RNA sequence: AUUAACAUAACAACAU
RNA sequence: UUUUUUUUUUUUUUUUUUUUUUUUUUUU
């Protein structure tokens, strides 16, 4: 509970090895959001990955700089 | 469904008797074994009529 | 295995572009089974793709249609050069 | 079973050193030697951390400039 | 493009269930793969393989080329520079417009392309190549038919049959159900009861 | 390769940076001792089949002391005692292996290069001493002069790297 | 700061809540009453109005990237491929019916 | 623990040839099988040292049985791959490569570092004689002979050391008792090469180091850059 | 080696030794260690003065 | 385990064809009968009745 | 800011 | 190729087999 009123803190006391990861569902959700922005034509992943002070117009990256020697 | 096995019902000397047939080895194999057992019963003449 | 010896391929057919092609038995991607295959290679002898009898027969049917496109698109291509040059040679 | 009495300070003290030696001879000493070997090789660079991490490097710095002969810096060009 | 930029309505106009779910995700990555000026794709029956004719961008002469760079060498394109900042400042266009400026390429190289089910480039063919390939078609059918005869069956089946005929084949038990207080005897018998008149 | 050791690591790094900014020579700084102070505890509930245990967490404060070794002291520990740190020797060996120095440096660092060289050097030192051949004061002066000259050249070259004028260089040093 | 917070750009594509499955009742156009006809395009009267201004032919607005080729009736094929309705076309050959056997042992 | 138990228990214990893996045998074999295909598709994989020492056992056998070019061997090779891309690469890029290599096509490199999250050792499992390799590989075949001859001709010590060995290879002229002068005379055609079968076009390909280049520019990122996806998605906590 | 610490390691014990580490033996061992330690120094043969350290605030 | 394996390949193939956009063709052969109840026939009557109403 | 229990450190020792 | 008794061999030595410790060093 958000209010923190139930007995949900009992189990947490004991140590655990690991927990589930809903990757399958999360991936789908992310994909749907990505699609919803792509139909408009804006890259979200690109902006979520670019270096702080980095400028990359369009579909460009490290690879772009290879052939662009001059 | 729960036992996951075939059964054969036949009457002998006015008494009901059922035999087990595990289908773990194969569905078709168990089905054919049960059918052959019933046919053997009828051929040897151990079913009331 | 890849390199076909003299006794495992037919005569190579050279193209104007330098691309070569031959007929040999190739392991299909399905299961790796040998079947009659039409292998295509570039100038540097690199595998690009392959077909089979079915594919080739299918493609032969479609070839006529594709030819019209070559003539059609050419016009466009030509006209784009005129559109670029008319302004390149009049306002440079 | 259950303890019959309380452990003295002395015992604990002894145990402390015992444990420290035990650990040192088997964990720490091995780790130190493993760490020190990597120096010869270039540092490790992670692809994941590229967003914030500094560019790759090979050359190692010198912590003791007092015993560092030879040139330290190059004169500026005209 | 496989998608309409800035489409009308408040919802997608295409299915988003089944295989289409995957296809949308696959195609969203590449919003510009299919040239605006391209012939319709023509897939083949057996294996997903499409054909289409398009126009490619020009390139700089190899003479003027620096050299291969990076793990994927590629020749540079032939394009003019964008307007400079000094001219863009005086231009009446907005900042948004000015920032969004790009180069200008020349599309005058007509070529035929073959892709997979996924519209993945595989090979490129020109007019001369296509014309040359047509003259060798009859010579290739005979070679294919001749080579078809060299294939032989798989000896796997025969070896397995001989193996099973002249070898042992142990079989283990399955479904060893336990029992409670009362044990089993292979067969069971029912009960008999009388009616109450 | 621990997690909770980061807390100590940060203190170490901050102390080194502060001492360097204060102008002290970090190459002559040693850890004297330490001190631990209890702060408190944070207890938590823990239910069981027939009881309710109490789980808690530790909280401690670490106090560290640093001391700088004068030249005199430094000399006696490295030249005589041969109690050189490991970092220095590793650096030296690295440079030697990588060919970052000439053939002249190997011999110069021979007294402090390897354990075998240190031991043989110390034995020769003892023999020299017994033979009335070794001068303590002369060796100390040579040591100190070499160290000070290297330190001075480092700063002079660093200042020259910026392209400063001769007057600026003379006023700085 | 949060690029995901763009309701204007994303439009109704997202739910902005814990709605895994969206709900959309039938549209006005979709409904029978006051709904667009499936056969009114070919009428004479609408074309009059639509003079060099709009094409009412539905065959000129079919997506090519999400449509399959026309199969053969003789050959097995799906119903949903092109049949956008709920009635079997007369073109389709006769189809047989299969009845489940509940007591096959009686044979 | 105590660090002493490890030693006490280990006394008189034999080493295991095959390292144990988490799961049933059927699972373990599957795991190793899939990792072999993934190794074939990459050229280097980063794995734990124990696991790197284990996968190399099958990494060698795959290439050993791929070079036979027999129906029987083909079956065994088939029995060790999943995806078609790995089959294609193994049969089109690796088989030609190791034409002259008797064995030992892989190696293991220790990183001498511990994982941040696990404190575990790390290692690299990279193929031999591949682009961007960690270290160069030695020559084989005629290359080896040329190297040896070069070594011999360099200095006297080499000559002396290789004297015995050279005899077998035929680099010593028995008619004069001296090292062979012309080394190109020992050139032979390898399997990797193409046997002899016996333009003014504008669309001509341009020679370039790995593969040729087309005379046209196509707006397309590399194969490894045209398919993006989030590596991991955060899972919000439920307090 | 490979994912396994060496089995033939030697772990020191500060309070026990196979050769004997009794109270009586400790004395001797300490004595010898101290004796050896002391001798490792090399003091000058000639000095002009000796100056000690003192803390005025303390 | 084998059935769950074959299903995947079948599905994959079919999906590939759908992506390709080829004519919709299936295996027109004798299919099995995993069902037992006449759900479709029993269901039609309810709609008939409802309509009547 | 604050006593004890409790926790750590520095100095002091030689007939051993 | 490994393990085991369901196989095989011995039933002798005890100042023997074996072993962690060179002791004229009476105040390390």
């Amino acid at each position: 509970n958000k209010v923190r009123t139930d007995k949900k803190e009992r189990k947490r006391a004991f140590p655990q090895r690991g927990f589930w990861k809903k990757q399958n569902f999360l991936q789908v959700k992310n994909n749907t959001v990505r699609l919803a922005f792509a139909v408009q034509g804006v890259d979200l992943l690109k902006l979520k990955r670019l270096r702080w002070g980095e400028v990359r117009k369009g579909n460009t990256g490290w690879w772009t700089d290879d052939y662009r020697s001059p | 469904p729960r036992l996951n096995v075939f059964a054969v019902q036949w009457r002998e000397d006015g008494q009901h008797r059922i035999r087990w047939f595990r289908a773990a080895y194969g569905l078709t194999r168990a089905m054919r074994a049960a059918e052959n057992f019933r046919k053997t019963l009828e051929a040897t003449g151990r079913v009331d009529n | 295995y890849w390199p076909p010896t003299r006794k495992d391929r037919s005569k190579r057919i050279r193209l104007p572009s330098g691309k070569k092609c031959f007929v040999f038995n190739a392991k299909r991607d399905q299961d790796g089974e040998l079947e009659p295959v039409l292998c295509f290679v570039d100038s540097q002898d690199n595998l690009l793709m392959w077909f089979n009898e079915e594919e080739l027969l299918e493609f032969e049917k479609l070839m006529p249609r594709l030819e019209s496109y070559y003539e059609l698109w050419e016009e466009k291509a030509s006209r784009t050069r005129m559109k670029e040059a008319i302004v390149a040679e009049a306002e440079s | 079973a259950v303890p019959k009495g309380k452990r003295s300070k002395h015992k604990c003290k002894q145990r402390q050193l015992i444990y420290f030696f035990d650990q040192f001879d088997g964990v720490f000493k091995r780790r130190r030697e493993s760490f020190y070997r990597s120096f010869y090789n270039p540092p490790y660079f992670s692809k994941q951390t590229e967003q914030t991490s500094l560019p790759p490097s090979v050359l190692r710095p010198f912590r003791f400039p007092g015993f560092w002969p030879g040139r330290f810096a190059f004169k500026m060009a005209s | 493009g496989n998608f309409r930029i800035k489409p009308p309505g408040a919802r997608h106009a295409f299915p988003k269930l089944g295989t289409h779910r995957m296809v949308m995700f696959r195609r969203m990555n590449l919003l510009n793969w299919p040239p605006e000026d391209a012939s319709p794709l023509h897939p083949i029956e057996p294996w997903g393989r499409q054909f289409f004719v398009f126009n490619a961008f020009a390139t700089i002469d190899p003479a003027d080329w620096c050299g291969p760079r990076g793990p994927f060498p590629r020749l540079p394109p032939l394009a003019k520079p964008a307007p400079d900042a000094a001219t863009l400042a005086a231009s009446p266009s907005s900042l948004l417009s000015a920032l969004r400026e790009t180069e200008e390429r020349s599309a005058t190289r007509t070529v035929m392309c073959v892709t997979d089910f996924a519209q993945r480039p595989l090979m490129f063919l020109g007019k001369d190549d296509f014309r040359a390939l047509r003259e060798n078609l009859p010579r290739i059918k005979e070679e294919l038919k001749a080579f078809k005869e060299r294939i032989q069956p798989n000896p796997v089946h025969a070896q397995y049959d001989l193996r099973r005929k002249l070898l042992v084949y142990p079989r283990q038990a399955m479904q060893r159900l336990k029992t409670g207080e009362h044990g089993g005897y292979g067969t069971r018998r029912g009960t008999i009861r009388e009616r109450k008149t | 390769c621990l997690h909770r050791v980061n807390y100590l690591l940060n203190l170490l790094n901050a102390s080194r940076k502060k001492i360097h900014e204060q102008g002290g020579d970090i190459s002559r700084v040693y850890v004297e001792s330490y001190m631990l102070n209890i702060q408190g505890q944070i207890k938590r509930p823990q239910f069981r089949l027939r009881m309710v245990n109490l789980i808690k967490t530790w909280k401690f404060a670490v106090v560290l002391r640093f001391r700088e070794y004068p030249m005199d002291e430094y000399f006696h520990k490295l030249f005589i005692l041969k109690h050189v740190p490991r970092s220095l020797t590793t650096d030296m060996r690295l440079a030697l292996a990588g060919q970052r120095v000439g053939l002249h440096a190997v011999r110069d660092w021979y007294p402090f290069l390897d354990s075998k060289t240190r031991f043989f050097h110390r034995k020769r030192l003892k023999w020299l001493d017994r033979t009335r051949q070794f001068d303590y004061c002369l060796a100390r002066r040579v040591f100190k002069s070499k160290y000070e000259e290297n330190c001075r050249r480092r700063k002079i070259q660093v200042l020259q790297a910026r392209g400063a004028s001769d007057a600026v260089i003379e006023e700085a040093n | 700061i949060e690029l995901a917070k763009n309701p204007d750009i994303t439009k109704h594509n997202l739910t902005y809540s814990g709605r895994v499955r969206a709900f959309k009742p039938p549209s006005a156009a979709q409904r029978w009453e006051m709904g667009e006809s499936k056969y009114a395009w070919r009428l004479p009267i609408p074309n009059l109005l639509a003079g060099d201004e709009m094409q009412l032919n539905p065959a000129l607005r079919i997506d090519e990237s999400t449509t399959q080729m026309f199969p053969d009736f003789s050959k097995p094929f799906f119903h949903n491929a092109h049949f956008n309705f709920s009635w079997k076309p007369e073109e389709v050959p006769f189809q047989q019916t299969v009845k489940l056997d509940i007591t096959p042992w009686r044979r | 623990g105590w660090s002493k138990v490890v030693n006490f228990l280990n006394k008189g214990v034999q080493r295991r040839p095959h390292r144990r893996l988490p799961g049933q045998p059927h699972h373990q074999w599957n795991m190793l099988k899939t990792q072999l295909d993934q190794l074939v598709r990459s050229d280097r994989l980063e794995l734990t040292l124990p696991r790197a020492h284990e996968l190399q056992q099958y990494a060698e056998e795959l290439v050993h049985f791929a070079k036979q070019n027999t129906p029987e061997s083909s079956l065994i090779v088939e029995s060790m791959i999943f995806t078609p891309a790995a089959r294609r690469k193994l049969f089109h890029e690796l088989c030609p490569l190791y034409a002259n290599r008797p064995f030992f096509y892989t190696r293991v490199v220790n990183q001498h570092r511990l994982r941040m999250r696990d404190a575990a050792p790390m290692a690299y499992l990279e193929f031999v004689d591949r682009p961007g390799e960690i270290r160069p590989a030695r020559p084989v075949g005629f290359e080896r002979k040329q190297a040896i001859w070069e070594e011999m001709q360099a200095t006297r010590r080499g000559r002396r050391q290789w004297w015995n060995h050279a005899k077998k290879l035929g680099l010593i002229d028995e008619e004069t008792g001296d090292v062979i002068s012309d080394i190109n005379a020992l050139r032979r055609p390898s399997a990797a090469e193409w046997e002899e079968s016996d333009s003014p076009s504008p669309y001509k390909m341009v020679a370039a180091p790995k593969r040729a280049l087309e005379p046209f520019f196509v707006d397309l990122p590399p194969p490894t850059e045209r398919y993006r996806k989030q590596r991991y998605v955060f899972k919000r906590f439920r307090p | 080696s490979s994912g396994l610490p060496n089995t033939k390691r030697r772990i020191r014990d500060p309070f026990w030794r196979r050769s004997g580490w009794w109270r009586w033996r400790q004395q001797e061992v300490k004595a010898m260690n101290r004796s050896r330690a002391f001798r490792r120094h090399l003091f000058p043969r000639f000095t002009t003065e000796t100056v000690s350290f003192v803390d005025a605030a303390e | 385990k084998i059935r769950q394996r074959i299903v995947r390949i079948r599905k994959r193939y079919m999906g590939q064809r759908i992506e390709a956009g080829l004519p919709p063709y299936v295996w027109g052969g004798p299919y099995p009968q995993y069902g037992r109840k006449r759900s479709l026939f029993i269901r039609g009557e309810m709609y008939r009745r409802m309509l009547i109403y």
